[PDB]
């Protein structure tokens, strides 16, 4: 989904 | 196992074979880290929408203190120049904000910049959504002036996709249709840990090889927690060249016969670089 670290 | 030997020059004689038509490459900071674009590897907000939101300004100063000197792409993009004018390039799908791809003369058809570009600017308002160019956008940053929307006096923010922000549509139609049909993957400058855009390594059919160029190994499973296999003994398809992109690219291109074709680029295309 989002952008994740 | 299509790889004769699980070596560069496995994957050389590899994409000399008839069978290599389309390669997709994966690409992170560490291609640009010798264009001068820093590798960034409470203080990890800096790019996290929800402070973004709260407070642009810290972004916008450390954007001004971070913007590069000069554009000039690396050999490793140049190696992807030659992919493209070859035929062999299905995509290349980008980690980086950079625009040094489409220096390097990618197009946006070759191009899905998986977390945004500070190529294109917009205005955040949704009934306006002005568009500026990086040249607008730079003078904003380096006059220490939060960029504002002249027609409307919103925020314009950088088309980058900010942690927390879901990823381009594009990212996604993109990767449903190109590895489908990827004979070859290269993963170049990047560690893997950003989602979900390292997930697109597990993307690709399961016979098609995987030539990653890094400082370190990426990729493999965590023993905790599709993954790499360097060095089992089922290892079969994954290559690790390890050291620096430029390097990497650069004995690639050798084994290829591009070395001169590649130097040759380079040299010119800085050439003109220097001389703008
Ligand atoms: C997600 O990984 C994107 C992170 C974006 C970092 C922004 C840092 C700002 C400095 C970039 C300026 C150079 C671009 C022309
Ligand atoms: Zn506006």
């Amino acid at each position: 989904g989002a952008k994740r670290h | 196992r299509l790889l004769d030997e699980l070596t560069l020059e496995g994957v050389a004689r590899y994409m000399q074979s008839e069978r290599c038509r389309r390669v997709i490459c994966l690409v992170g900071a560490g291609i640009s880290t010798s264009a001068g674009i820093p590798d960034f590897r409470y203080p990890e907000a800096i790019f996290e929408i929800s402070y973004f939101k709260k407070h642009p300004e810290p972004f916008f100063a450390l954007a001004k203190e971070l913007y590069p000197g000069q554009f000039k792409p690396t050999i490793c993009h140049y190696f992807m120049r030659l992919l493209k004018d070859k035929g062999l390039l299905l995509r290349c799908y980008t980690q980086n904000i950079d625009t040094l791809e489409r220096i390097a003369g990618l197009e946006q058809e070759d191009l899905v910049e998986a977390h945004g570009t500070f190529y294109t600017s917009h205005c955040v308002s949704a009934s306006c959504r002005h568009e500026y160019p990086l040249s607008w956008m730079k003078e904003k940053i380096f006059s220490e002036v939060t960029p504002k929307c002249e027609d409307c006096q919103s925020l314009v923010k950088p088309d980058i996709v900010f942690f927390g922000e879901s990823l381009p549509a594009r990212f996604f139609s993109c990767m449903q249709s190109d590895f489908l049909k990827v004979d070859l993957l290269l993963v170049m400058g990047t560690s893997l840990q950003v989602q979900p855009f390292a997930s697109l390594i597990s993307k690709a059919p399961l016979s098609t090889p995987r030539l990653l160029i890094n400082k370190e190994k990426a990729g493999q499973s965590d023993p905790f927690l599709g993954g790499m296999d360097f060095d089992s003994k089922k290892a079969y398809r994954d290559v690790a060249w390890l050291g620096e992109c430029d390097q990497g690219c650069l004995a690639l291109a050798e084994l290829l016969g591009w070395k001169k074709e590649l130097e040759d680029l380079v040299r010119r295309e800085h050439a003109s670089i220097d001389a703008q």
